């Protein structure tokens, strides 16, 4: 059951974390990346928004370097689960902390930004899945939920 | 499988340096 919860919850923090990521590089276009559906009164948002946030620093600097290598891997609709779960799988072999979540959903946003770009659209709610269903089946949501879920990444 | 192992690596270093920043 709290498992289940972060799932729900991380669905809105990776949508509101795509919108923002999204919204500071036009700022700095995916039309697909500009809508922010989300529970009523939902903190995730915020949260979505604040890790957008306290990853510019890193992710501004190898923006370009992550999508020189999204660009080698030739992600397309047949194989992007395939490599979304081994990329992820072997993110979290060694171990699991916040700054891997949250290299976790860039790499989904980018995933998605990529294939948006090279022609692939209505892919966002299959990322989405991916990143939520991984997360519940690889005991990532059961980390978050053991540190009081998603609310604690407001303390980052 | 040399690229997904790079992206995985970079990703790992990435996050583990943002959990340092913070």
């Amino acid at each position: 059951a709290s498992e289940e919860q972060v799932a729900q919850d991380t669905e809105e923090v990776f949508r509101s974390y795509v919108f923002y990521r999204h919204q500071q590089e036009q700022e700095a276009a995916d039309p697909e990346m500009v809508t922010l559906p989300l529970q009523p009164s939902s903190t995730m948002g915020q949260v979505g928004r604040q890790l957008a946030i306290i990853g510019d620093d890193i992710n501004r600097r190898y923006d370009s370097e992550f999508q020189t290598m999204l660009q080698h891997l030739q992600p397309t609709a047949e194989n992007a689960y395939e490599y979304f779960t081994k990329i992820a799988t072997s993110l979290f072999e060694s171990g699991i902390n916040w700054g891997r979540v949250v290299a976790l959903l860039g790499f989904g946003y980018r995933l998605a930004l990529h294939v948006y770009q090279h022609g692939l659209t209505g892919f966002l709610g299959q990322v989405t899945r991916f990143v939520v269903d991984f997360m519940l089946h690889h005991c990532i949501a059961r980390w978050i939920a053991q540190r009081g879920g998603w609310v604690a990444a407001l303390n980052l | 499988e040399d690229i997904i192992r790079n992206i995985a690596r970079h990703l790992a270093q990435w996050g583990d340096s943002m959990d340092r920043s913070w």
